[PDB]
RNA sequence: AGUAGAAACAAGGGCCCUG
């Protein structure tokens, strides 16, 4: 359908289609009139209709789809054998019967117009009949038999449907005598736009019209262009082998300050039976404060560190006071105030009540947009890399769903393998922060939503079950709540997508704060607590979230995906090379470099090297930032040449130098991006030992 | 079609109190269930409703001057208390083709005083041991029974 | 009811304003399509995170307010709010609601008699479901999937159409009061719009919804994707769980609803016509075209006709591309050459003649093109990505899994390419008996070459010998093919490139059109052969079910069924319109008349005279009763009024209608000589012969709107006469102008008289008369 | 105060409303 023939063919036979074609192409005139000609054809046989005479012959004799040199011919044969006056113009059917041809006529319009028009041009020498599409015609003589009437205006109402379905019942496709020329209706200005556009040589729009339509080639001229154009450019190809990759440069500074919202490593948290019934946030909270061991906090005046002491102190009395009264709404006040930037924004200045005065009264220039500054590479990154990789003395931390039914063994494979793995990831710690950010932010986006303008206190918790022991002891182990800390939000009036809300973050713990990494918090030593008796520690933050980040949080579960297609990606591969079921085999065995220690090189199974990928994951969600993004998308090349030097490729670059240059400017007080980094350098040394392509 | 329209177009103009028969056969009845009929059919003395998808009997106004009903090819079960009421003055009754179980559906035909032919045929019913018998005994009244009397009298034609 | 004058009353409110009143009265209908756009325009960047924002909160669901209150739904059950007084600000006639009324709806709401129906709207996912529970699951495997990338269907489907005939399925299965004027394909198959008629109608439903589930019902989804093994809408339906890269699910899954057969039957079919109509030389076309038309075959339960099967199929083959082309149906840019399949990936060329000399001295020109160019090739269980270059085969990677089937497609494409030197020099053994005029039409060198290697392998071992043979290269041993299709070898076929996994089909969604000649050989807008009928089986025999070759030469049966089933059709010939005819005779209870057509007399000799008399007496009663009650089937009229010719008698009627040659009707039963259903009323089968009946007028069962449509036809516009309902068309005299509003925004004039003559007769003969 | 980036937020509209 995607040319005219093809929509003519969808009713008209395939046989008036050809005719009409080739009709058009004797005049010449576009092939858009295919649709009517055809029409125009079939009618006039339909008209026929195999009609005879008196003496058992044809009566009517077409004349309409020969040649037009045999029109002519036809016409005067038949003018001069029976003796008639020949015409100035042509018809369409000479009907014997009555020795007078017959003119057809079709007019979309339901007026006589065209009618008119012709019987001006005919006078009445002969008969005609304006057929119309809704059921009108116009003649100058009796009617025709009442059969050729029912199947010419059934064939044409069926066909004003078929044209009108498709946007093709107007002038255009079906014009009258006098309006078959359509052309774009040029205007002056468009015109004289045209002709001011042209390339240089040219002033004209015609000119180089003229000049491209007789466009011919001189393959002569045009590689002397093409050989004149790759003297002057002189393309530098460098093979890698012999040209080395310098190692990444990184920035100079201060250490990368911790900037996750959430305390992994330090936080200290209080265990409490699980009660099915008081399962919300404001619930538990009361249920935790009201047993005694919450109300023994004490802060100290002097903090170990950090700034803004005494709104810290005042807030968390003030979130004490509170939960005594099972109201979690905060009063609007200077500590509140300030932690919150109530009103803290800039008020709009309009233009038109300025003037040089005031300009010259109050400071008036450009923002002097303060970039970001550079600091170095992070040292305590792989602390918590290696604790996040340890059990957290429970299990069941994320909230997973249920496993269904099965019927073959495909899905019992699947779900011994997601059961396996979900045990491996229940029990880390990584996995006790996917919970905690599921379940705060889940809280705190139900807050924010439904109590904006009340600046709320929502608690820092999660969920989970103590392991399964054996047989002995205290069976069916019991469920906990566990109270990481608490947070509150500033007034989340989230006007528009991307916002921007400051919230606040207490946060326990039992360890003295480091001064470069907890830059960030402000902490005040708290008493003691049992475990024995041991000191206490208040980390407070004042961070800041929007809704994507809440959303995506609370979508970190996607990592379980991740690891678990890369696990048996290589698993599946695995066992496809031997035609054989080892999965079990290659989990338990397979062993996969995991790090350095003592100048050598570590390894555990993929089993233990999970908890790598699935925190690699996890960072990845915590840490993204257009950094990242611009890193991890750039640094491809690099393993790509990696691989080249794997296999004896002799892979090769135009400028390595300048990409080298674009990573290096993306590394910026990211801790993420600049250990990674520094793990691609050392990655790249110790290849060095085994491969080519890179310099000390 | 539909019992609607159908009974419209059988009523050329005619009210519906001077009638002596109906037809209503090869047509549809929304739920299984009459539509259209009113105690205003009084001179009545003749029905017919075959293939209809119909499965009870719940809408049947009260018809006297009937005497004579055929609801062949439904799949009626359990409404046959009505007829002691609507129509006590029928005689002849027919009703293969539908869902018929058991006796205890059909022991309220015994107050229809008037019937004089009943017609059973393929229904559940009829594959018992001495099942005409035990009609014959329930309902005395009866001579006829799907066109043949005690002994295999073939009764006439009309 | 009082809902129609609150329309009438909404409409007057509109029409007293100025701007709803001026575009109104502007244009045509359709645009509304137009102002349906203008409004309700809104959308949302990131609709997961609206959504979980916006359920938060306490009312997130618009809801109607009036059935609310009809269903006596309070705004809180339990100290549980789940709506309040509201108007939303767009649609203004509505009120903000919760998600818990579902529940409480779903839990103690108002329930619907009867929700079954549910089972007819979504019968693909039923089928579905019903298909996966008999599919028995074997055992789980690992290894490395071959899988090809090709187009397929994903969806299993009976009776496929297009999107304008599935147009006016939805229109007429439930809008019927705003049905567009009567169409060919509604006319056609009647027996689908009655049987999904009959399930969608006096019911509760959202229309819309079984309209849009209707289009996908019709719609066989068409992929492009990796496949491995068979080839089965089955399958493809769940091949996701069944195999992928790297395992493989095993099941078998032969036998749920077989869709194969119907394409094998059709192309059966289609091959026994294309060499039926070979045997004339001068009119094989118009015999092909004649042939296809007077045809048809069942599918499922309702006959479908060969000619709208072959429009609607997809089977790129030889046997259906001609009859395609030969009805002017375009199709894909698909080649052929033999059992092999073609397709030319990039390149050109222009024909270039040169002799062949067949024995000694006997020069055979053959044409061969002149330019490189790439193609695609297909071979059973193997394929190929060859390259030609004026005349010779510059190279070709084959990515098979067979080595006979290898063998076989490089023999085809070298003859397909010219190459080699027994184009230059014929094989001694070819004769010129072979070489051409089998059945008087001249068959070129390469056929010749193709039909001696089919004869015999000796003749296929030396053809590939041929080509040059060189000693296997170090580390090309892999790559390399033997004479036996080995993987590796000591020495190979020259440029012989082997591989393993199947090279990748191409694609392209284009229609061009092409011819055929008078000796059947399809040229598409260039020289190049698509496909002709010496690519075909030579010939087998086969029986065919639920078939109609309603064609003289096409028939073997006798004169005597013949003759019946003739004066069957002359009798329903007379069912058409106008006075004299059996349906005015009917309206006019002159069932006298009936006995004197002039059918039956014809017909009466054939009855058996021993007992003529007394079948007359029988049937010339029947119809009596079913002519003055007024309830009479159509079906026994015209199976019995054959027999009310002669003078009744007396005598015992059996209860068969004899004729005179041992073949009865049972005035009731249908048999094999005389048998229809209630179902498809439209058909009446005479010893296995399809005889379509006019729908000129309504029987109780067949009595529909439909029924009648072929009686009236449009002609000129007469503003005299009524204005009638849809309804009362049944009660319009034969020969009465009626004006009728007709789809949407059209008001027409229609006459109940029949005038439908064919037209593709009329045409074709006249433009045969130009060529005088 | 804070977020993040190469600019924006740190409520906005009319004593009252809203994402």
């Amino acid at each position: 359908s995607k040319t005219f023939a093809e929509i003519a063919e969808a009713f008209l036979e395939p046989e008036a289609v050809r005719i009409a074609k080739e009709a058009v192409e004797e005049y010449g005139d576009h092939e858009r009139k295919i649709i009517q000609i055809g029409i125009h054809f079939q009618v006039c046989c339909m008209f026929c209709d195999e009609y005879l005479s008196t003496n058992g012959s044809d009566r009517f004799v077409l004349i309409e789809g020969r040649k037009r040199g045999t029109a002519v011919s036809l016409q005067n044969e038949l003018c001069k054998s029976y003796d008639l006056e020949p015409l100035p113009f042509l018809c369409d059917i000479f009907d014997r019967e009555e020795k007078q041809f017959v003119e057809i006529g079709i007019t979309r319009k339901a007026d006589d117009s065209y009618f008119q028009s012709k019987f001006g041009k005919l006078g009445n020498s002969c008969k005609i009949f304006v057929f119309s599409y809704d059921g009108r015609l116009d003649k100058n003589c009796e009617g025709p038999m009442e059969e050729q009437k029912l199947r010419i205006f059934s064939f044409l109402a069926t066909a004003a449907d078929f044209l009108r379905k498709e946007n093709m019942f107007n002038e255009i496709f079906l014009p009258d005598n006098e309006e078959t020329i359509i052309e774009m209706k040029k205007g002056k200005t468009f015109l004289e736009l045209r002709d001011e556009s042209v390339p240089l040589p040219f002033q004209t729009y015609e000119q180089m019209k003229d000049y491209c339509e007789k466009f011919k080639g001189n393959p002569r001229e045009l590689a002397s262009k093409v050989s004149q154009m790759q003297s002057n450019i002189k393309l530098p190809i460098k093979h890698y082998e012999q040209n080395k990759f310098r190692q990444i440069r990184l920035p100079k500074g201060p250490m990368a300050p911790y900037t996750h919202k959430f305390l992994m490593e330090e936080a200290w948290m209080f265990t409490k039976i699980s009660d099915p019934e008081r399962s919300r946030a404001g619930e538990i909270l009361i249920d935790f404060f009201k047993k005694g061991n919450l109300s023994a906090i004490r802060p100290k005046d002097k903090p170990l560190q950090g700034k803004y002491p005494i709104h810290y102190k005042n807030l968390w009395n003030q979130i004490k006071a509170a939960i005594a009264d099972r109201t979690m709404v905060i009063n609007e006040n200077d500590h509140s105030e300030f932690l919150g930037g109530i009103g803290r924004a800039s008020k709009k200045i309009p233009e038109i009540s300025l003037t040089q005065d005031v300009i010259t009264t109050e400071g008036l220039k450009q923002s002097e947009n303060k970039l970001p500054e550079p600091r170095s590479f992070p040292r305590w990154f792989n602390a918590e890399w290696m604790w996040a990789i340890k059990d957290s003395d429970l299990t069941g931390w994320v909230p997973m769903a249920e496993y269904p039914p099965a019927d073959n063994e495909l899905e019992d494979y699947a779900e011994h393998l997601n059961k396996t793995m979900e045990g491996v990831l229940q029990g880390t710690n990584c996995a006790r922060e996917m919970g905690k950010c599921i379940l705060t932010v889940g809280a705190l986006m139900t807050e924010c939503r439904l109590f904006p303008g009340k600046i709320k206190v929502v608690p820092i918790y999660a969920r989970s079950k103590e392991r399964k022991s054996m047989q002995e002891g205290l069976p069916v182990p019991s469920e906990m709540d566990c109270l990481f800390g608490i947070c509150v939000k500033s007034k989340s009036h989230l006007n528009k997508d991307d916002g921007m809300y400051t919230i606040i973050t207490f946060e326990f713990s039992i360890r003295e704060p480091n001064l470069e990494k907890h830059q960030k918090y402000t902490v005040f030593e708290a008493g003691h607590t049992t475990v024995r008796e041991v000191p206490l520690y208040l980390y407070c933050r004042t961070t800041a979230l929007s809704k994507i980040k809440n959303d995506w949080l609370s979508k970190a579960r996607r990592c379980f995906i991740t690891t678990m297609d890369t696990v048996e990606t290589i698993c599946l591969r695995e066992s496809a090379k031997a035609e054989e079921n080892l999965v079990e085999k290659t989990l338990n065995e397979k062993q996969m470099w995991i790090g350095k220690k003592n100048g050598e090189l570590i390894a555990q199974p993929l089993r233990e090297a999970l908890r790598v990928q699935l925190v690699q994951q996890f960072y990845f969600c915590i840490y993204n930032d257009s950094q990242l993004e611009g890193f991890c998308n750039e640094q491809k090349k690099i393993l790509m040449a990696l691989e080249g030097d794997k296999k004896n490729k002799s892979s090769f670059g135009f400028n390595p130098e300048g990409l080298l240059e674009k990573i290096e400017e993306c590394l910026i007080n990211n801790p993420m991006c600049l250990f990674m980094a520094q793990r691609l350098n050392e990655l790249v040394i110790e290849a060095s030992k085994r491969g080519a392509k890179f310099f000390k | 079609m539909e019992m609607g329209r159908r009974i419209h177009l059988e009523l050329r103009n005619r009210t519906p109190s001077d009638v002596k028969e109906l037809v209503l056969d090869n047509s549809r009845s929304n739920e299984g269930k009459l539509e259209g009929l009113t105690d205003e059919f009084e001179e009545l003395e003749f029905l017919s409703t075959i293939n209809v998808g119909l499965t009870s009997i719940a809408n049947l106004p009260k018809l006297n001057k009937l005497k004579k009903l055929e609801l062949s090819d439904n799949r009626v079960s359990g409404g046959l208390e009505v007829l002691a009421e609507k129509c006590p003055n029928l005689t002849h009754l027919n009703l293969s083709g539908n869902k018929i179980k058991d006796l205890s559906t059909i022991e309220p035909l015994k107050k229809l005083e008037n019937l004089k032919s009943l017609d059973l045929f393929n229904c559940e019913v009829t594959n018992l041991n001495d099942y005409r018998e035990n009609v014959f005994k329930l309902l005395p009244q009866l001579t006829y029974l799907d066109g043949y009397d005690r002994d295999d009298k073939e009764a006439p034609d009309s | 009811m009082s809902l129609l004058l609150t329309i009438a009353k909404e409409y007057k409110r509109l029409c007293q304003d100025a701007k709803a009143a001026q575009m109104m009265t502007v244009g045509t209908v359709s645009n509304y399509t137009t102002f349906k756009k203008w409004t309700t325009s809104r959308k949302e960047k990131n609709p997961s995170l609206r959504m979980r924002w916006a359920m938060s909160s306490k009312f997130p669901i618009i809801a109607n307010k009036r059935m609310l209150e009809e269903a006596q739904i309070p705004k809180e059950h339990n100290n549980v709010a789940l709506w309040e007084d509201t108007e939303d600000v767009s649609k203004r006639d509505h009120v903000l609601a919760s998600a818990s009324c579902i529940n409480y709806w779903n839990f103690c709401g108002p329930c619907v008699n009867n929700s079954e129906v549910i089972k007819e709207v979504y019968k693909s996912r039923f089928g579905r479901l019903e298909r996966r529970k008999e599919i028995m699951w074997k055992e789980l495997r690992f290894t490395l999937v071959d899988r090809q990338r090709r187009r397929v269907d994903t969806q299993p489907v009976e009776q496929r159409l297009r999107t304008g005939e599935i147009k006016d399925l939805q229109m007429w299965t439930l809008f019927e009061d705003e049905a567009p004027l009567a169409s060919k394909f509604i006319l056609d198959n009647y027996g689908l719009v009655k049987e999904m008629r009959s399930k969608f109608a006096n019911k509760p439903l959202n229309k819309e919804v079984v309209a849009h589930m209707l289009e996908k019902q019709f719609n066989p989804e068409s992929r492009f994707l990796p496949v491995f093994g068979a080839i089965r809408p089955e399958r493809m339906e769940l091949i996701h769980a069944l195999g992928g890269e790297t395992w493989i699910q095993e099941a078998n899954t032969a036998g749920i609803s077989n869709v194969d057969q119907r394409k094998n039957d059709i192309r059966a079919v289609c091959r026994k016509v294309c060499l039926a109509a070979n045997a004339s030389i001068m009119n094989a076309k118009s015999k092909l075209v004649e042939y296809i038309k007077s045809t048809s075959m069942r599918i499922g339960e309702t006959e479908r006709k060969l000619e709208e099967l072959i429009l609607e199929t997809d089977d790129v083959s030889p046997e259906v591309t001609l009859c395609k082309s030969a009805l002017g149906g375009q199709l894909g840019k698909t080649l052929s050459f033999g059992p092999m399949l073609l397709k030319k990936i990039s390149g050109s060329g222009v024909k270039v003649k040169d002799t062949v000399y067949i024995q000694g001295v006997r020069a055979v020109q053959f044409e061969y093109w002149s330019e490189q160019e790439e193609f695609y090739g297909e071979y059973k269980s193997a394929t190929a990505l060859f390259s030609r270059k004026e005349r010779s085969l510059e190279w070709i990677t084959i990515g098979g899994g067979i080595n006979e089937d290898r063998k076989r497609l490089l023999a085809m494409c070298m003859i397909f390419c010219r190459d080699g030197d027994y184009f230059k020099d014929a094989p001694a053994t070819i004769t010129m008996a072979d070489l051409s005029t089998k059945l008087g039409r001249e068959i070129p060198y390469q056929y010749v070459m193709m039909n001696w290697i089919q004869k015999s392998e000796d003749n296929l071992e030396a053809l590939l010998y041929s080509r040059g043979i060189v000693e296997t290269n170090p580390g090309k041993m892999g790559s390399s093919m033997g004479i036996d299709g080995s993987k590796r070898a000591i020495k190979s076929l020259r440029a012989v490139t082997i591989q393993s996994g199947k090279i990748d089909m191409p694609e392209s969604k284009e229609k061009i059109h092409l011819e055929l000649s008078d000796n059947l050989e399809a040229f598409d807008s260039s020289g190049r052969i698509v496909a002709t009928i010496l690519d075909l089986p030579s010939d087998k025999k086969v029986t065919f079910q639920d078939v109609s070759f309603q064609h003289p030469d096409l028939a073997v049966l006798r004169d005597e069924k013949t003759a019946i089933t003739k004066g069957y059709e002359a009798l329903i010939k007379r069912l058409g319109t106008g006075d004299n005819d059996i349906p005015s005779l009917i309206a006019k209870k002159d069932y006298l008349s009936l006995y004197n057509l002039p059918e039956v007399k014809l017909m009466a000799p054939l009855i058996r005279p021993n007992r003529k008399g007394v079948y007359s007496r029988v049937a010339r009663k029947l119809v009596s009763t079913q002519v003055t009650t007024g309830h009479y089937s159509l079906h026994e009229l015209i199976k019995v009024l054959p027999f009310t010719y002669f003078a009744p008698k007396q005598g015992m009627f059996e209860g068969r209608l004899f004729f005179s040659n041992d073949s009865f009707v049972e005035p009731g039963v249908n048999n094999n000589v005389f048998s229809w259903s209630k179902a498809d009323s439209s058909k009446i089968y005479c010893h296995g012969i399809a005889i379509r009946v006019p729908l000129v007028v309504g029987d109780e069962h067949m009595d529909t709107s439909l029924a009648l449509l072929e009686g009236f036809s449009v002609c000129e516009n007469d503003p005299r006469a009524p204005m009638v309902t849809r309804q009362d068309l049944i009660d319009v005299g034969f020969g009465q102008k009626v004006r009728l509003f007709v789809g949407q925004g059209s008001v027409r004039t229609f006459k109940r008289t029949a005038s439908q003559r064919a037209a593709s007769s009329d045409v074709n003969k006249n433009v045969k008369k130009i060529k005088m």
